[PDB]
């Protein structure tokens, strides 16, 4: 790929330097860079890999979005707003495959310590989640499957090797809850899970770690504004 | 409307 | 080009959505397509053209600055920052070329109505000004003096042929005046322009269109805070 | 700290 000829340290440093200039896609392709040198990933790169493709994937969704509803209320004059959300749910489908072939080809391990494995399983969940947010017919129905898949085992593992303030095991348990909620149609489901998790937090608020304090509370709240908003 | 999901807060 | 195939009244339409969805590169290859069918813009389509290439230059330039600084502080540790600073600015000068070859190959022309004339060479004094903000040696004072020429023929028309509340007249007046101030290293001219254009639109503020006086109101609210600035 | 240029205001 474009990135095989520069050092993996020098793709680390200039995935920084585009997050300090917010260019995530040019973030994205280094990080992908670095990944393809086949070494395990550190906290700190995971968090690069994460920043940048969520961000890509971010403004695709919000402008699919924009196009999804104009396109609705012209189904209530020309076949451009289908032609143009095409358009972008094709490169959004795009981005959700190199993520999840990154994560299948070199991430996702039988080994490996427990935040990388969660962290890789909630991230496949999260990139299945995306494509079923534009997807419909026999292609949907095998990537819901492969997302509840992804997620369910990601929470199998973070129950039995993390505290339960721990923020990557949080923010796993927000986003399969969201996973309920929103693609499911399962809201029983979502509500029990972030409830659960909320509590399970607050039991034992004495694992909050030190160097990770702020992202569990963070993670905590939201859990409580889903279900404010879920009632 | 939308649930609110992880964000994409550095770490 | 890829737009080649598509009906000019559907690259504006597709313009107008990539607008609404914050898809500003999309934009501005749709305005792309619309030029190249070699038919006159409108008041509303040069207003597309605009906000679409200023999005995608503006990014590219508070990137250029973000790696720039970087740059300078490290010039105080490898090359990685000097050739990140290089990647984004070969591509912003890309995207002023893009512009520059529209402008001369279909947008300039000797007819027209004297808003069109003035935007377009208006457009061209910006594009080369930002081509001069990353330039340097031989290349750089072609660029200083063919942007101040664009600027210079483009002032000539206003002042001739537009009231002096007109906002072509005031933009193109404030963009001269940052020329002088910034890239052109003349204060002096600068705060004169200014002063004047300020001056003399509230001389004839009775001549304040009421389908642009809003945009006419808030341009001349910026020629003031400039002065402040340059005191 | 930089002069202001004309804003990228729909119009
Ligand atoms: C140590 C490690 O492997 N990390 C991955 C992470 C820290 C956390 N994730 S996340 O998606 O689990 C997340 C949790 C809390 C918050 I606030 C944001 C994101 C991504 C970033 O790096
Ligand atoms: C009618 C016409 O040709 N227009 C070009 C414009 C309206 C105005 N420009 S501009 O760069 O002259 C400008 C003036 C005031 C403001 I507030 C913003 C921009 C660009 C958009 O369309
Ligand atoms: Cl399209
Ligand atoms: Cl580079
Ligand atoms: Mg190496
Ligand atoms: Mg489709
Ligand atoms: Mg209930
Ligand atoms: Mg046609
Ligand atoms: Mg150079
Ligand atoms: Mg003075």
């Amino acid at each position: 790929g474009a990135m095989g000829s520069m050092e993996r340290a020098s793709l680390i440093q200039k995935a920084k330097l585009a997050e300090q200039a917010e260019r995530y896609e040019d973030m994205a392709a280094f990080m992908k860079g670095a990944v393809e040198k086949g070494e395990e990933l550190s906290c700190e790169e995971r968090n690069l890999l994460s920043v940048a493709y969520k961000n890509v994937v971010g403004g695709q969704r919000a402008a699919w979005r924009v196009l999804s509803s104009i396109e609705q209320k012209s189904n209530e004059k020309g076949p451009e707003v289908r032609e143009y959300r095409e358009k972008v749910e094709t490169e959004l489908q795009g981005v959700c495959d190199t993520v999840l072939g990154l994560l299948d080809s070199h991430l996702i391990k039988e080994a490996g310590d427990a935040e990388s494995r969660v962290f890789y399983l909630k991230m496949k969940g999260d990139y299945y989640r995306y494509l079923a947010e534009v997807a419909t017919g026999d292609d949907k129905k095998r990537i819901i499957d492969s997302a509840r898949s992804a997620y369910q085992e990601a929470m199998d593992i973070s129950k039995k090797e993390m505290p339960p303030t721990n923020p990557i095991r949080l923010g796993l348990a927000l986003n399969f809850s969201v996973f309920h909620y929103e693609i499911a149609n399962s809201p029983e489901e979502a509500i029990s899970l972030a409830k659960t998790t909320f509590d399970e937090a607050m039991a034992d608020l004495h694992t909050l770690s030190e160097d990770s304090y702020k992202d569990s509370t963070l993670i905590m709240q939201l859990l409580r504004d889903n279900l404010t908003l879920w009632t | 409307i939308r649930s609110t999901s992880t964000p994409n807060v550095h770490m």
